[PDB]
């Protein structure tokens, strides 16, 4: 038996006989959240402190 | 979305060299008979300087280059989510496409006898829904922070409001305070000046 | 709500000025149009805020500073109003790209 | 914005002057704001490439 | 003669960047060290995924001890113990967003 994040691909189905899949494979992207833009002194910020 | 990632070019993105995802993008981008052209753009993000420019060598690198830097990383979504949930700052968030047909499955030797029994039982465990209870063990339903909201903007009409403006009201309140205290201290010292 | 806060501010400021000038009146001519008549005091505290009203005669240091601060508050308010209007006008262009 | 001591004591006059003053101060703000936007539109977004 | 826009030393290049109309090319590790240990964050630096090379110990050819230090370096790397001595000079939460 062999088991991991193993993905069914046709070129491998030529030498090993995968079972029915137990979950779908999905491509994703990682990002960093936008922090926060508002502060109490934004009306004074046009001049340096 | 990945479309909205692929349209812009002001944040660069890439993937680990010779990975399955790398060769899958290379395959998609070169095929002119492809229906969705997006990959043929993304490849020109990934191929830059013959593929030396935006690609990291090892899978730990990209996570840090993202967190400490101006980059994005393309990998297995079910892994990226498992990092994103467990970043202690909840500073990550992650997005991904509804790919299908390809999927995870147990391998077997050629002509092994087990194949039918397992293929039956995996289906029966999916129809029970047990494969969800045995899955919410690992990607839990919700944490302290939402999985995907990049910012809870609340601003939509662009107006100013009391909470954002009141820093100016503090200036007037300070003026009222100081001027009143000046009046009070003058009126008290009028007990002691000897002239008024 | 912010329009309401702005509108309500002036009546407080004018009341405070009226009371302070009543309690410490100047050593000047009584009962003139520059004296502590309430409606003139409010009219001055309004007309200064819109820039229009011309100079405000009150001499006593506390209310003098108070009006100097009311002025310096107002000058920010106009700038904020103009700035955010210009922002709204520069923004409002994009949604026809819904496709 | 040339001010002056507008002489009137009556409520109706002062009300009218307040209305006119506020009208003027909104108008000048609108003019300046739209002129700002009109100039800010200056971009090479016009280029066809 | 390869000499006019080139510079006598790395310090000469760094100074010609900070105080002149110039840019300087050097080991990206050193240039990020300079860029973060420059307290102004006045520099920034950029580079490439150069490959097939790395800083290493060298020994007498045929040394009997080469394998011991190679083993201990593989221990220090695969444990991550090297990451402490790297962070000692290149901390990840650096001052400057280069």
């Amino acid at each position: 038996i062999g088991i991991s994040a193993l993905t069914i691909t046709p070129d491998r189905e030529n030498v090993v006989d995968f079972t029915t899949r137990y979950m779908d494979y999905s491509v994703g992207v990682l990002l960093r959240r936008a922090e926060k833009t508002v502060d109490m002194f934004a009306c004074l910020a046009p001049f340096d402190l | 979305s990945l479309q909205d990632l692929s349209k812009q070019t002001e944040i660069p993105y890439g993937t680990v060299l010779d990975s399955a995802v790398y060769e899958h993008v290379r395959m998609k981008g070169l095929n002119p008979f492809e229906r969705d052209s997006m990959y043929s753009q993304m490849w020109w993000m990934i191929n830059r300087s013959n593929g030396s420019e935006n690609n990291v060598l090892e899978s730990q690198a990209g996570i840090q280059k993202v967190k400490y830097g101006n980059y994005a990383f393309v990998w297995d979504a079910a892994v990226l989510e498992y990092v994103a949930i467990n970043d202690p700052d909840c500073s990550f968030y992650t997005i991904g496409n509804t790919v299908a047909d390809r999927g995870y499955g147990i391998a077997l030797q050629h002509g092994s006898p087990y194949r039918d029994v397992f293929s039956q039982r995996i289906l029966e465990l999916q129809q029970n829904g047990d494969m969800d209870i045995l899955k919410h063990k690992w990607w839990p339903k919700n944490g302290q922070c939402d999985l995907y909201s990049s910012v809870d903007t609340k601003q939509k009409g662009g107006a100013l409001d009391i909470k954002s403006f009141a820093g100016v009201f503090c200036i007037l309140a300070a003026g009222i305070v100081l001027s009143c205290f000046i009046a009070m201290l003058e009126t008290w010292w009028n007990k002691r000046k000897g002239s008024r | 709500s912010l329009w309401a806060c702005i509108a309500g501010t002036v009546l407080l400021v004018g009341l405070l000025v009226y009371l302070l000038n009543w309690l410490n009146p100047p050593r000047l001519q009584m009962g003139s149009m520059t004296s502590t008549t309430l409606y003139n005091s409010m009219w001055f505290v309004y007309g200064s805020f819109v820039q229009q009203g011309g100079e405000v005669p009150y001499t006593t240091l506390a209310t003098r500073m108070m009006m100097g601060a009311w002025w310096l508050f107002a000058l920010i308010v106009i700038s904020s109003y103009t700035a955010n209007l210009a922002a709204f006008l520069t923004i409002t262009r994009i949604e026809s790209s819904i496709q």
